């Protein structure tokens, strides 16, 4: 119970930080289906997003301004950015307070604080998904061009984490449960 | 140089003569000179501008910076026959008549709200199945209590919502008269739950879809975006003697538009439709806007339709013998329906489009999250109210210690 | 034409006809309670007293949805009432009210006579309402 | 022996269901394909409707003359008319609409057809754009004297304002029908209660039923407290 | 309102009234045509049909 | 205030989501209330994936494949 509590800490904190949450592969097709290059494609991420294609150079950029689909995804996810952040409250709550345990009602209520972050990490992921097909279905069908959005590994580090609290939110009960029975 | 009357074509980069500035008037040229015997000199104004005699400098400005001073007489290209234009110009007989025109931007799929699960049954009916969930949850409770019990209200709010999810019971009642009323629940559940599948299998068949900006009396009444249009020109002059009141307060939020009042160039405002495309509605005139949407983006669409009649015809400055060959000949087109076949070749030439595009093409996609993305939040919504029970529940056993 | 309002009024029949079925044992048993077993009818009267008040707590939620704003006019003073003949008396706390096993005591039998004769005259005039404003909507 | 009742019944029950939520998928996903008629080439196809217009008018003359090609069709069925398809005035004309039912179409004027869905029986529509565009004149005989004062009151009338204040006087009072289309342009395409009704009825009188059952059992049960079934069995 | 037939009749209807010479100034719903414009005289245009 | 394992709530979660039955039947109204919208959630889903796969069918049932010039003189895309 530790160990998926230690593990559940560094995985979003490396989603959290990291820029390889969604790809995109903006480019064009011509007939003989002779399709595209690169023609736009970036990668991005929650607070640094870097271009790669369309200019190469990576703009990691403290979103407030430009640096045209892009940063309109970017005002989206900054209506789902503070759910992963919610998620990362309690998750540290819920980890220092399962040591204190350690050291009852104070492991129990730790698996309270997993959950609460896991809940928030199910919306996070919801309305995090929920603005791109927002943004995809604003961009207007068209037979040249194309979008390839793509969940990167950023996914992985952040969904598998929602696992790892979810585990370390039953196993904080069954704490509970062979500690209340000894009293 | 315009939209299909006069263009330069860029086959003048090789041919030369004619072919440097061609289109439908372009033909028009011919036919007309099939009567008037007078040849053709394509120069396109270089200050094209349309305008009029300017405002409080009584310069014309343009084509009538080139028509009415004398540097040209015959004036075949779109001109509008304005009444002050009237008093500078002795026309001839107009060509076609236009409206003043509404350029949508062709209606793209809506967002979907967070609540569109809901969508296919009313807003009466989710209302009326509450209080019909809650009139059968407790008719099963007067039933059971004043007959000879585990059905309290707690259970019969179990047994009633047991069945509308179709999940079953293991209460299953016992009576006669309270198996009556859990009887006729179940076929009000087997008929709801199969109007909504059977709804939610129309929505995403046959998708008709709502121009919301149709119709342009409420264009100017449902004020809701932005009423963008051409530049100086007929256009404005029109609304700016607006008297009928309906087009007045469309011509005063216009007069208190920002920043786009007008902007310029019936190419740019198809293109400011085109990018914008949330609110910009480029308030051009008729003709010009069935070539657009017919072209090939089949991006654009007329809503509404023609709210003025204003005409094409030649204008020759204020005497100008041409045009008594001018306009003879024009009957002699229009009658014989040569103008007519003129309108037929040339806006039959691009590639058609509108619902000619819209065959036997539809590809119908996956759902997104987003078409049910509000049941997650009811979901996960609903987990914290249970949650926040618990607490309740188990804070009134210890302080009921 | 069937609107939800309409339906409003064809639920309250269902269940207000109960209601007058609620205070059929009001009188009944005050009946017995006048030709006599005291704690028989204790047991017996404290039980529906929550159903037959809380199902009138349910109509001004009811018609609020509705927003049928007169007929929640024409049944908020009961409300008040049923919420002012609640609150002052359990403080005996067995399950409820309505008792208070030692009811023999006067001045309380006929203030609750009172009430035998005000909820089967509210109860019913206000049956033939609902059937009234049922058939008005019903057919409009 | 007793599973099988238990075990086909299961299957009967999911057949009966499976094909009830599919017709109702298929009246739902049928009735939404229809696109109502909305411009004059989509009613040049649709020969179900009827389309006439007034006889000897202007309008007459212009689906004869012109030759855009879709109108060309359009006289084309109008030339073969069974019957009749001109009416001969347009009162009689707005009748014909009114007695085929959503049968005859009827051509005419704009300015004459808004005025003609402002009236009382509100049953009428201006379906589509102008198929052309022309202007009513005030006449004068072939060179006269009364031309040009007319003519120089017409420019006149406009500038003053006066003949589009006319334009209104008749016509803007003139909902008194009570223009319903303005509460209508929703098209709301949910089932309403109005599809689903008889279920709440089988729904409420499920319910008045069951108070019945519930009171009939009552009494039966205080009035049992105040071979004999096996022979009140044998008689029936 | 007006039209043209057989040999020509002549021009039955409201410009029977008005260019068989029945009458002076026809203010009326009379619709500006050309087969109209080459018989008899008409106004400005006054409203948009 | 037993009944539920971690093992045992999983069986009645998949057992609502498959809409079948399940003897379980939690009691309490803080436990309720997660098997009352999680019935409600396995409303929706389940009715829209009987939908749109009642969507796919009945539109590439639709497309009718080009058998006449004429219908190849509309069909533009070819
Ligand atoms: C028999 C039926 C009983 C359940 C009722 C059926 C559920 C759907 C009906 C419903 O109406 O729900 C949908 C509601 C809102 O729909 P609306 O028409 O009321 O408002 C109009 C929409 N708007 C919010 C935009 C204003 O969406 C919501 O907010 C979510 C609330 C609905 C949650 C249903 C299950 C909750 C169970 C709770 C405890 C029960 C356990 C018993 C012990
Ligand atoms: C048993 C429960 C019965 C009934 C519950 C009914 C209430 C449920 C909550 C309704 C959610 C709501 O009505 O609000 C939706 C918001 C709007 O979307 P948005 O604010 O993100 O902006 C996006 C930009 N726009 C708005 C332009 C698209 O969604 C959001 O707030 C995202 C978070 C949704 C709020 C509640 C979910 C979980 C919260 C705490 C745990
Ligand atoms: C926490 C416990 C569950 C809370 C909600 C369910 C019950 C409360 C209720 O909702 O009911 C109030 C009482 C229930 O009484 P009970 O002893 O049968 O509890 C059940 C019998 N046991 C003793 C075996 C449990 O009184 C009744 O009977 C109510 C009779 C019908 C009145 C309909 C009220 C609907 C109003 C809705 C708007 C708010
Ligand atoms: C003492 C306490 C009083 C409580 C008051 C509530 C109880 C009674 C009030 C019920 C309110 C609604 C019922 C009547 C009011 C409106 C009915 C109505 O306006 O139209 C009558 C139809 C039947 O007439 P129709 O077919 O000619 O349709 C004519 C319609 N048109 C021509 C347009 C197609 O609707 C019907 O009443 C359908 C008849 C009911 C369903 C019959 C099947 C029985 C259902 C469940 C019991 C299980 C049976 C077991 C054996
Ligand atoms: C028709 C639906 C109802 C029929 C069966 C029925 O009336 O309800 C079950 C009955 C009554 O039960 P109860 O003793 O609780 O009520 C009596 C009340 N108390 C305790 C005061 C004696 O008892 C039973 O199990 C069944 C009694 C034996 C049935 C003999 C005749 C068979 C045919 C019956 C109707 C025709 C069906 C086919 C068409
Ligand atoms: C995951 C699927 C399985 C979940 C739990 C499980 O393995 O099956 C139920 C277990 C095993 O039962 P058993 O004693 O019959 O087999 C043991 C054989 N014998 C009798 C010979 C000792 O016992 C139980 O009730 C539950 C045992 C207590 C669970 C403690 C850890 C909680 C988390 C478990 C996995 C994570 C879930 C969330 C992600
Ligand atoms: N034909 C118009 C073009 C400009 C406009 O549409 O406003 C004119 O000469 O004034
Ligand atoms: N006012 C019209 C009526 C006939 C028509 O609508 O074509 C006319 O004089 O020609």
């Amino acid at each position: 119970s530790s160990v998926f509590a230690v593990c559940g800490l560094g995985l979003l904190g490396i989603a959290v930080s990291t820029d390889y949450w969604l790809y995109l592969e903006e480019g064009i097709i011509l007939p003989q289906n002779q399709s595209t290059e690169v023609k736009m494609s970036l990668h991005s991420g929650l607070w640094r997003v870097c271009f790669l294609a369309g200019e190469e150079r990576g703009r990691c950029f403290t979103i407030e301004y430009v640096m045209e689909s892009t940063v309109n995804v970017l005002k989206m996810i900054r209506s789902a950015t503070p759910f992963p952040l919610v998620s990362l409250f309690f998750m540290f709550i819920g980890f220092i307070l399962s040591n204190i345990g350690h050291i009852t009602i104070l492991a129990f209520v730790s698996g309270i604080f997993f959950i609460l972050s896991g809940l928030s990490l199910v919306v996070g992921l919801v309305l995090y998904i929920s603005s791109i097909n927002d943004e995809m279905l604003n961009r207007t069908k068209d037979a040249e061009t194309y979008f390839n959005y793509k969940y990167g590994w950023s996914f992985a580090f952040a969904a598998i984490s929602f696992l790892l609290t979810e585990s370390a939110g039953v196993m904080s009960v069954y704490l509970f449960m062979k500690r209340y029975t000894a009293e | 140089l315009e939209s299909p009357y006069v263009m330069m074509k860029k086959n003048h980069e090789m041919l030369e003569g004619n072919e440097r500035y061609e289109g439908y008037c372009v033909d028009l040229a011919a036919e007309i000179a099939k009567h008037c015997g007078f040849k053709y000199k394509l120069t396109i104004v270089g200050d094209g501008k349309y305008g009029a005699r300017d405002a409080d400098t009584k310069i014309w400005n343009g084509m009538v910076g080139e028509l009415v001073y004398g540097k040209a007489d015959i004036a075949i290209a779109p001109l509008t026959i304005t009444l002050v234009r009237e008093e500078v110009i002795d026309f001839s007989k107009p060509f076609m008549s236009l409206g003043i025109s509404i350029m949508i931007k062709k209606p793209q799929k809506s967002k979907p709200g967070v609540f569109s699960f809901l969508d296919p049954l009313a807003y009466e009916i989710w209302m009326c199945i509450v209080f019909a969930y809650i009139g059968v949850s407790v008719v099963l409770f007067l039933v059971s209590r004043f007959s000879p019990n585990e059905f309290g209200i707690f259970n019969s709010l179990w047994f009633s919502l047991g069945a509308f999810m179709q999940q079953g019971c293991d209460i299953s009642p016992r009576s006669l008269s309270g198996r009556i009323v859990g009887g006729v629940w179940w076929f009000f559940t087997l008929i709801i739950i199969s109007s909504y599948t059977a709804n939610l299998a129309a929505f995403l068949t046959v998708e008709r879809m709502v121009s919301p900006i149709e119709s342009a009396e409420d264009l100017s009444k449902q004020t809701e975006i932005a009423y963008g249009t051409l530049d100086s020109g007929s256009t404005k002059e029109f609304f700016r003697r607006s008297k009928i009141a309906v087009f007045d307060k469309m011509w005063t939020y216009m007069r208190s538009a920002e920043p786009s009042v007008f902007v310029r160039t019936t190419a740019e405002g198809v293109a400011r439709v085109r990018k914008s495309k949330g609110k910009y509605a480029y308030l051009l005139e008729s003709t010009m806007n069935e070539y657009i949407e017919q072209r090939k983006p089949c991006d654009t669409m007329k809503v509404g339709g023609n709210l003025d009649s204003k005409g094409y015809g030649i204008a020759t400055p204020k005497g100008s013998s041409l045009g008594t060959p001018v306009n003879l000949a024009v009957l002699k087109l229009s009658e014989q329906g040569v103008l007519d076949k003129l309108k037929n070749k040339w806006w039959y030439d691009k590639g058609e489009c509108g619902a000619k595009d819209s065959g036997s093409k539809e590809k119908t996609s996956a759902l997104s999250l987003s078409n049910v993305a509000g049941v997650f939040y009811i979901l996960v919504g609903g987990l914290g109210l249970a949650m926040l029970v618990a607490l309740i529940e188990f804070c009134y056993k210890s302080r009921a210690e | 034409a069937f609107t939800f309002a309409a339906f409003c009024y064809m639920l309250t029949l269902v269940l207000c006809a109960s209601l007058i079925f609620f205070v059929i044992w009001h009188i009944i048993a005050f009946d017995e309670l006048r030709t006599d077993n005291i704690e028989r009818i204790c047991c017996l009267l404290r039980k529906l007293v929550v159903p037959e008040y809380s199902i009138h707590g349910l109509f001004c939620l009811m018609f609020l949805c509705a927003a049928e704003w007169v007929t929640l006019g024409l049944n908020i003073p009961l409300l008040f009432y049923h919420l002012w003949r609640y609150f002052h008396r359990p403080a005996d706390g067995s399950e409820v009210m309505y008792d208070a096993v030692s009811i023999m005591n006067a001045d309380i039998l006929n203030y609750c006579q009172k009430e035998s004769w005000c909820k089967l005259a509210f109860y019913l005039l206000s049956f033939f309402y609902y059937l009234y404003s049922m058939v008005y909507t019903l057919v409009s | 022996s007793g599973r099988i009742v238990g075990g086909v019944w299961w299957f009967f029950t999911l057949i009966i269901i499976s094909s009830y939520t599919a017709n109702l998928a298929a009246f739902l996903t049928v009735e939404r394909m229809v696109s109502p008629i909305e411009s004059a080439e989509d009613l040049s196809k649709q020969t179900e409707i009827a389309y006439g217009t007034l006889d000897s008018g202007s309008t007459k003359e212009f689906f004869r003359r012109s030759k855009i090609a879709v109108f060309d069709k359009m006289w084309t069925y109008m030339r073969s008319a069974e019957p009749s398809v001109f009416v001969r005035t347009t009162a009689e004309g707005v009748a014909r609409v009114r007695k085929s039912k959503g049968k005859y179409a009827y051509l005419l004027e704009s300015t004459m057809n808004e005025y003609i869905e402002q009236r009382k029986p509100c049953d009428t529509m201006k379906v589509g754009g102008n198929l052309d565009s022309k202007g009513y004149g005030i006449a004068t005989p072939k060179g006269s004297s009364l031309g040009t004062p007319v003519n120089l009151a017409v420019l006149k009338l406009s500038e003053q304002g006066v003949l589009d204040k006319l334009k209104n006087k008749w016509w803007y009072d003139k909902g008194e029908c009570g223009a319903k289309d303005s509460g209508s342009k929703e098209k709301t395409s949910a089932l309403s209660l109005s599809n689903v009704a008889g279920v709440f009825y089988i729904l409420v009188g499920g319910l008045g039923l069951a108070m019945l059952v519930a009171l009939i059992e009552f009494c039966y049960k205080s009035r049992a407290e105040a071979a004999c079934g096996r022979k009140a069995l044998t008689l029936l």
